[PDB]
């Protein structure tokens, strides 16, 4: 059924957030999911969101909150920054340690009642 | 997704391979089977990103200059080699399934030993072709790349490739091996290079290389060992470049009409 | 095998360089220096019977080819590239000549690639109605309407749901509806009418164009002109008309005055953004000419004949719609082409 | 806006020119409408069921389907306030639709931030020709991503090995982090063995920073000359 491809399209895949897309205190962490365009759809305006985005943007990467608003407009900030902070740190080969040695996150572990 | 090129005359070469290069085994591991597990991988890579819409020759020359892209530059490089050194050995491009072609013929043209002559000081293609071997077993302690190439100044020259290294650019030719010891001399042309790459104001860091790759031979263990065997692959080089398909090798080389 | 044939003209063009090379030697050196001493040579030597044949067979070969001809009358790819000599290194316009050369074989080598969105391919080659399914049409985004805080409630009955702040428009309505809208464009082609393809929104000319290209009809980007349709004679009375036959020919008759001041009339309007073109819409109407537009939530169905409910604010959508009507319009025009020839 | 009648009535009022005479010739549309109809009911439809979730619209439990006491202890023995109420706008307004999906989908990111800033594709393909098996996490011709571990669970609920979402979703995770961790070698390994083949790169994503940050910091610096000398100035008076 429609409802049923609707669920597992690519815009459902994307978590609902409407977190600021200005926001101007500390930042830790990504926050939006970045969006990316290729070259051709770019030429285009084709971001597979609901609209057109703006020819001005010549940027590939943006992040958004809301398809529409009661504005007529989307609500995006033409950046995608964040993961070049994730390169630049893979390229600095530091592993993340625990400064308390705990258990792998990401290893399925036999843990006890200690 | 990145699938496998059909090739021509494909019941033939899975039933009695590569005739005077390969058997059918030997051909459906250098091919039917690397080329499905290179291309697997690179879709596995590339799928989800701008990657995925351009053919590999693209895309090597696209994450060429990218250090942590070297995965998928790995992938693209070998995928575009392994078909420029599959099409060259092929007993013919055209597909004469149906016409029951068995008479190819095909001999260097004289605009490729015209320019043999001038770029090796007078030697035949015959002296050439044992340069290749000397290079070949000298310059590529594993596995690695053999090309005659062709560069901006009408030259042709031999260059080796080390694992999967692009001809058609020269940061990125892999042509010294490092794990081992250098010259002085090869430090020198490791430093010019270095030198040139500087030079570019490009933020992306790139040069320009318009060097293009005439022969290609295949030197990695997936298309000798079988058939070979472990340091025979100097008997593999001399059939590949005694049984090339003029046909293809001719074409590229650049006529302007 | 056949290059020898090609170095021939290259030592007759090499030749002639060298020959207009000293030719514009000799048109620096006066005359006082040359001159004299040739003309003293001549004084100094006497015609023989060979000489004398070309002192009047050259004579007459440039009193033919020279003086008494006509100076008027009343290689084929890049015919204008100077090449390089064979040890100078490549031009850059032979660098770019060689790169072609490399384009077009080896360029393409290790892979193909299925399953991979074009933008272009929706221009070009759309799909027929017929084939169209959900999934295409969602892949398209044609499902995505308006912020439901804009919602126009008339379109109630096209709507699937709300998701994510927006309406999801229903595909299996879009597709009725779109196979409806692209017979009528068909029936239309078919019978030699003027479909006129408006669409004023920023990237929308390319495919209106096409469109309008192979159904054979008329477009607008721009701006619809209010009165186009209802002050017809004040706007586009200047404008030529032609006169042509069933194969769409023009049979170059003239056209009396009479004919060419007459209102040419769209016999369909094909709307992309009809929320932006209530004028063109409004005329329609007045002028009883029957209407397709695309209609997103917050678009009014009534006001065209026939709606095709579906996100209007995606270029992927339109030119996905757009496409498929344009290759509708090319099937009835084909159609009504191949009964004139049988 | 008023329901118009005159787009949809093209035909009926120019077949009325042709009959009177107003109107000599027959124009070209005339028979393709004729024979295709346009839709006039422009009505509200109702709907009773979410096409999501299969949730029931317009069904009212009765007081006799409610035999058993409530959560309070109390039984219910007549129609309650909301009971009374007339519901019909229910069955126009569009459904919300949910899934079961969105709910991982949030819990994934909130457990795994940078993740969002692997950058995603909405521009689709072809949704048609989408076939997975989903016994394994990786599919070719989409990448990996917390959507492979949404899709992932689903599939073993729906086979039942797993009884919670939260069992299936922890195996999935951990069927993501390996693959992540094969990836995250591959990359590294491959960067390493090609400087030591002799691979040259101009620039890198730490020196890309540097270069830029360079840009910002020289603007930057005059601007605060420019700004700490009016400010003298001013302050002087
Ligand atoms: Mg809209």
């Amino acid at each position: 059924t429609l409802a049923e491809l609707l669920g597992r399209s690519r815009i459902a895949q994307v978590a609902n957030n409407h977190k600021p897309l200005t926001y101007t205190g500390k930042k830790f962490h990504p926050t939006h999911q970045i969006i990316e365009t290729k070259p051709s759809t770019l030429y285009r305006q084709e971001w597979g969101l609901k609209s057109a985005i703006p020819s001005k943007i010549k940027s590939r990467y943006l992040v958004y909150n809301d398809l529409d608003t009661l504005e007529r407009i989307t609500t995006f900030e033409p950046r995608g920054g964040t993961q070049w902070n994730r390169l630049r740190f893979q390229e600095m080969g530091v592993p993340i340690v625990s400064n308390i040695g705990r258990q792998n996150p990401f290893f399925k572990y036999i843990s006890r009642p200690e | 997704i990145h699938v496998v090129p059909k090739l021509p005359n494909s019941k033939a070469l899975l039933q009695n391979g590569v005739p005077n290069i390969l058997s059918s085994s030997g051909f459906k591991t250098v091919w039917f089977d690397y080329q499905r597990y290179l291309c697997d991988k690179l879709t596995l890579a590339t799928a989800g990103q701008s990657l995925e819409s351009y053919y590999p020759f693209h895309i090597l020359l696209k994450t060429a200059g990218n250090p942590l892209q070297s995965n998928i530059f790995n992938l693209a490089s070998s995928i575009h080699n392994n078909h420029l050194f599959v099409e060259n050995i092929l007993p013919s491009a055209v597909e004469h399934g149906t016409n029951s072609n068995a008479v190819v013929k095909t001999e260097p043209s004289r605009l490729f030993l015209s320019k043999i002559k001038d770029s090796f000081n007078g030697s035949d293609w015959e002296v050439v072709k044992e340069e290749m071997i000397y290079r070949a077993e000298n310059e590529v302690l594993g596995q690695g790349w053999l090309f005659l190439v062709e560069n901006n100044e009408k030259k042709l020259f031999i260059l080796t490739s080390n694992n999967n290294g692009t001809p058609y650019y020269f940061p990125r030719n892999q042509s010294f091996d490092l794990n081992s010891a250098i010259s002085i001399d090869e430090f020198a042309t490791l430093k010019q290079m270095k030198e040139l790459i500087g030079k570019s104001t490009k933020l992306n860091g790139k040069v320009q290389d318009w060097t293009m790759p005439i022969i290609c031979v295949n030197l990695w263990d997936h298309a000798y060992l079988h058939d070979y065997g472990v340091g025979n692959r100097s008997k593999y080089v001399k059939n590949v470049l005694d049984n090339l398909n003029w046909s293809v090798v001719n074409n590229r080389i650049f006529s302007g009409i | 095998p056949n290059n020898n044939d090609e170095v021939m003209l290259l030592q007759q063009k090499l030749l002639y360089d060298e020959i207009r090379s000293e030719l514009k030697s000799l048109s620096q050196v006066p005359e006082d220096e040359i001159l004299p001493e040739l003309k003293k040579s001549l004084e100094q030597d006497k015609l023989s019977d060979k000489e004398q044949q070309l002192e009047a067979e050259l004579s007459d070969f440039f009193r033919n080819y020279a003086l008494l001809n006509k100076l008027f009358d009343s290689t084929k790819p890049y015919p204008n590239l100077i090449p390089s000599a064979n040890d100078k290194p490549y031009s850059s316009q032979e660098l770019f000549l060689r790169q072609l050369n490399h384009s077009m074989r080896t360029a393409k080598l290790g892979a193909t690639i299925s399953k991979v969105y074009y933008p272009h391919k929706d221009i070009f080659y759309p799909p027929l109605p017929e084939n169209i399914t959900v999934e295409s049409l969602m892949s398209a985004g044609v499902h995505l309407g308006q912020s439901t805080s804009l919602w126009r409630s008339s379109t109630q009955s096209y709507i699937y749901g709300e998701y994510k702040g927006i309406h999801i428009i229903d595909l299996n309505q879009t597709l009725s509806y779109l196979k409806r809208a692209a017979k009528v464009v068909e029936g239309v082609s078919e019978s030699g009418g003027i479909i006129l393809f408006l669409g004023t929104r920023q990237g929308q000319k390319r495919g209106l164009e096409e469109a309008a290209k192979k159904t054979h009809g008329y477009y607008v980007s721009t701006r619809w002109i209010p009165g186009t349709l209802t002050n017809s004679t004040e706007i586009s009375g200047i404008w030529e008309k032609q006169e042509i036959d069933s194969n769409d020919n023009p049979t170059e008759r003239a056209l009396s005055p009479n004919e060419t001041s007459k209102q040419v009339k769209p016999d369909l309007l094909v709307v992309l953004n009809p929320t932006e073109n209530r004028n063109a819409l409004l005329e329609a109407i007045k002028s009883r000419v029957p209407t397709i537009a695309i209609i997103d939530t917050d678009s009014e169905p009534s006001l065209v004949t026939y709606p095709i409910p579906g996100n209007d604010d995606s270029l992927r959508s339109v030119n996905f719609l757009l496409g498929v009507l344009a290759r509708a319009g090319q099937r009835g025009l084909q159609n009504r082409l191949a009964r004139n020839n049988e | 806006m008023k329901i118009q009648t005159n787009a949809v009535n093209v035909l009926q009022r120019t077949s009325a020119y042709l009959k009177s005479g107003l109107l000599k010739e027959t124009p070209a549309w005339y028979n393709v409408v004729a024979s295709i109809p346009p839709s006039t009911k422009f009505t509200r439809e109702p709907r009773f069921k979410n096409p999501s979730n299969g949730h029931i619209i317009g069904k009212l439990v009765d007081v006799t389907e409610q035999p058993h006491a409530n959560n309070k202890g109390l039984y219910k023995t007549r129609p309650n306030s909301s009971d009374k109420r007339v519901g019909v706008k229910r069955l126009y307004r569009p459904p919300k639709l949910t899934y079961v999906e969105d709910r991982l989908r949030s819990l994934f990111y909130k457990q795994h931030p940078w993740e969002l800033s692997r950058p995603k594709i909405l521009v689709e393909n072809e949704i048609g020709d989408e076939n997975y098996d989903w016994s394994h996490m990786l599919q070719i011709g989409r990448p990996l991503d917390g959507e492979s571990v949404i899709q992932r669970t689903m599939y073993l609920i729906k086979t039942k090995q797993y009884g919670d979402m939260v069992e299936a979703y922890d195996h999935a995770r951990y069927e993501f982090y390996a693959l992540r961790m094969q990836e995250e070698t591959e990359q590294q390994v491959a960067l390493e063995e090609a400087e030591m083949f002799g691979s040259l790169f101009g620039v890198s994503a730490i020196e890309h920073g540097i270069q830029k940050e360079q840009e910002v910091l020289d603007v930057w610096e005059k601007k605060v000359v420019e700004e700490t000398e009016l400010m003298a100035a001013r302050t002087s008076n």
